[PDB]
């Protein structure tokens, strides 16, 4: 008797659960597309692992509600991307910066465009996007917020940007707040990225006067099984139900002092 | 741009006093402030925290029932209601900006300064303000290298320092040391502010330093002539 | 609540060498940490944020580094402008305290000091006091004695002196000690030395004066 499972063998078995570990990644890095995180596009899992050495190597950006789309975006468990052609006509697209690197250029995420004034008139955007799919979509954007009135006006021609991202049931609005802010990787200037979800049948509504880091497109999101995990524990060759950030465990004692975070089957303590 | 101080000076130990920080070049109402100060000839010490909208309020533990950081947000100025003052309290008090926010949707936002200010001495003691009395350098002979000369004007018998001296109403600026303030055991100080210039031109060229003490109301312009 | 540690309290190094900060806490931190510069009698200066994001005029020989508890600000290829007092800031809720300070040094070239000497003025010998200024000027390294003679005998307990910050150009320093007599005890001698000791001078120089 008291025969808990009070050992874990160091490690997490890549079976029978799809194993994805983000190693130098975020969930969101790989999200936005961070150049380093190329490899994990449009890639499938049933546990992601995120790592404590994980790093943006992009260009700095905040996620104000960055603990319920980490959650929701993991579970879905795909990164399945569809680009859509949003019609952005009398804009300049694809911004680049410094700070992002792809192949030894600067670049910025792939999954984002960072829309600029053309011609140095930069108009009043009205884009409407369907979804006639018959599931929900996740729409990915962001604000980005100049050091300077000096950058405000170089980039978007425009002292006031404003952007409302709307839909039938929600409608967000975000004012960019212009500030002398530290650097970060060399940068002043900062982007906040925001999240919308689309059900079936509802069109997306977005209004921008300016400062828009504009999506390219969606996820396929759905609350699934597949769920994600902090760990630092190596993904070994082995199969186990049971994962915990401390390893992967046999699921034969009916209880478990291991850790209260779990994955899969487990003895549930 | 950047802030503006006034408000320090002498009090008697256990005597009070008010510090105001006026800003501008930026939203106010939109970011935290501090005031943080330093002891003469020590490192930097945290005093206050005030939020945006002036709701939560952060003290360093030996300030705790005697400081009370203020602000207002209609105008564009921080406050620092300073009473039951210690000797341990004498330092210069800066006041900065120092904002937070969230870098990567973290649970707790990384902070820092924004700026800071210049800060005003704060000195407490049981003493009494006196004005300086300026005295020359001469530049005579033998206290002259073969290629150049050296003057300067002492600063002696003054109460609490910040005190300015200038040469010549800031014309001569390169080549001039002012030396830190030396407190001589009549609890007053004294310091000297020093000048070369070449040998040659001592006779024609006229030198005057500006020496002004702001608690005293005393300016002097006195003629270093060789 | 939370307390640091710097190391060292103060150093020396050459021009180009490579020179490290230590800057160690209670908790563990993570990205939480800022880096300062005060040029000597100055505000201080935003050096690096976050533990290693450098920032506006930052020299890019600076460079930051850590994570948890251990913290390094590094100098790639010290400068005569770089003596400054170095403080790390801790990202806590409150900022309960920052390091006590890093004071760097130049110190490099052992060049000679210049010596000149001062009488009391007319107008103060009146109030009834002397001051006699003795100046030590662009010297290096910090380590000076200044020894007073008054009519051949050493004088002590009645002089003070203070040192000017190290330049940012030419690195040297400068010193002022002065001797304070009362005007009737000052009138008694005629002879009044300034012994100027250092490493740069091969013999400790006097420069002196009469009445
Ligand atoms: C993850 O991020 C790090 C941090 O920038 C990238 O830099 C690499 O970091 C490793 C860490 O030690 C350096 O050493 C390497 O270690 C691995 C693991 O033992 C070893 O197999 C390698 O042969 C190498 O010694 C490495 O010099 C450094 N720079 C590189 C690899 O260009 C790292 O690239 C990122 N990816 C990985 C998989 O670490
Ligand atoms: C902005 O940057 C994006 C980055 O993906 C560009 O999208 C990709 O652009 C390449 C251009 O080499 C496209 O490849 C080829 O495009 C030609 C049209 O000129 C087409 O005939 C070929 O069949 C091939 O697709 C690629 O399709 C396109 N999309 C993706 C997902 O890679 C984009 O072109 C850049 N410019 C603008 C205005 O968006
Ligand atoms: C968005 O843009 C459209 C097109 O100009 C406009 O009719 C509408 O009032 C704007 N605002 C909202 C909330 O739809």
């Amino acid at each position: 008797t008291e025969l808990v499972q009070n050992s874990s063998i160091g490690e997490i078995c890549d079976s029978p659960h799809q194993i994805l570990d983000g190693e130098n990644c975020t969930l969101i890095d790989a999200l936005l597309g961070d150049p380093q995180c190329d490899g994990f596009q449009n890639k499938k899992w049933d546990l992601f692992v995120e790592r404590s050495k994980a790093y943006s190597n992009c260009y700095p950006y905040d996620v104000p509600d960055y603990a319920s789309l980490r959650s929701l975006v993991a579970s879905s468990g795909t990164l399945e991307f569809n680009n859509e052609s949003f019609n952005w006509n009398g804009v300049t697209q694809n911004g680049t910066s410094s700070a992002c690197i792809r192949r030894s250029n600067n670049s910025f995420f792939s999954r984002l465009n960072w829309l600029t004034h053309l011609n140095f008139k930069y108009p009043a955007l009205n884009v409407t996007m369907p979804n006639n799919e018959q599931f929900d979509k996740l729409y990915i954007w962001g604000v980005h917020h100049p050091v300077t009135d000096k950058d405000q006006i170089f980039l978007y021609a425009q002292p006031s940007g404003r952007i409302t991202v709307s839909t039938k049931r929600s409608q967000q609005a975000v004012i960019p707040n212009i500030g002398f802010r530290p650097r970060i990787r060399n940068i002043p200037s900062r982007i906040s990225i925001y999240w919308t979800i689309v059900k079936p049948g509802d069109i997306l509504l977005i209004n921008s006067t300016g400062n828009l880091i504009a999506p390219r497109g969606y996820f396929k999101i759905r609350s699934g099984k597949s769920s994600i995990m902090r760990s630092d524990a190596p993904i070994g060759k082995c199969k186990s139900e049971c994962i915990t950030p401390n390893g992967s465990i046999p699921n034969d004692k009916p209880f478990q002092n291991v850790n209260r975070i779990t994955y899969g089957a487990c003895p549930r303590y | 741009v950047q802030l503006v101080q006034s408000g320090g000076g002498l009090v008697r130990p256990g005597g009070s006093l008010r510090l105001s920080c006026a800003a501008s070049g930026f939203t106010f109402s939109s970011a935290w402030m501090t005031w943080v100060r330093q002891a003469p000839g020590k490192g930097l010490e945290w005093v206050a925290n005030i939020k945006e909208d002036g709701s939560e309020k952060y003290y360093v533990d030996s300030v705790k029932g005697r400081f009370s950081i203020s602000r207002d947000n209609a105008k564009n100025s921080l406050y620092l209601q300073i009473s039951s003052l210690r000797a341990e309290d004498t330092a210069v008090y800066y006041c900065a900006r120092r904002f937070v926010e969230r870098l990567w949707g973290q649970s707790k936002p990384y902070d820092a300064v924004d700026i800071w200010g210049q800060g005003t001495m704060v000195t407490v003691s049981g003493a009494s303000t006196k004005g300086p009395s300026v005295f020359p350098l001469a530049p005579s002979s033998k206290s002259t290298s073969g290629g150049t000369a050296a003057l300067g004007c002492l600063v002696k018998d003054y109460f609490p320092e910040p005190v300015t001296v200038s040469w010549n109403s800031g014309a001569l600026t390169s080549g001039v040391h002012t030396f830190p303030a030396v407190l001589q055991s009549s609890g007053l100080y004294s310091l000297s502010s020093v000048v070369t210039v070449p040998s040659s031109s001592l006779g024609t060229q006229t030198y005057i330093c500006n020496v002004n003490h702001k608690p005293s109301n005393t300016k002097v312009d006195k003629r270093v002539e060789p | 609540d939370i307390q640091m540690t710097q190391s060292p309290s103060s150093l020396s190094a050459s021009v180009g060498d490579r020179v490290t900060i230590t800057c160690r806490a209670s908790q563990s931190i993570s990205n939480y940490l800022n880096w300062y510069q005060q040029k000597p009698g100055k505000a201080p200066k935003l050096l690096i944020y976050v533990a290693s994001n450098l920032q506006s005029g930052v020299p890019s020989r600076f460079s930051g580094s850590g994570s948890g508890t251990d913290f390094a600000l590094t100098i790639s290829s010290l400068q005569p402008e770089d003596f400054a007092s170095y403080y790390c800031q801790q990202s806590y809720s409150p900022v309960t305290t920052f390091g006590g300070g890093t004071k760097v040094e130049i110190k490099r070239t052992v060049a000679a000091p210049s010596v000149f000497i001062f009488p009391p003025s007319d107008e103060q010998l009146k109030s009834g006091t002397a001051s006699v200024v003795c100046l030590l000027n662009n010297f290096y390294p910090r380590e000076a004695k200044v020894q007073w003679k008054v009519d051949n005998a050493l004088q002590s307990g009645n002089s003070q002196e203070s040192v000017t910050e190290q330049d940012s150009k030419d690195s040297t320093y400068s010193l002022s000690s002065t001797l304070t007599l009362s005007k009737a005890d000052y009138e008694k001698h005629k002879v009044y030395a300034c012994e100027v000791t250092h490493q740069g001078l091969s013999s400790p120089v006097t420069k002196s004066f009469n009445r």
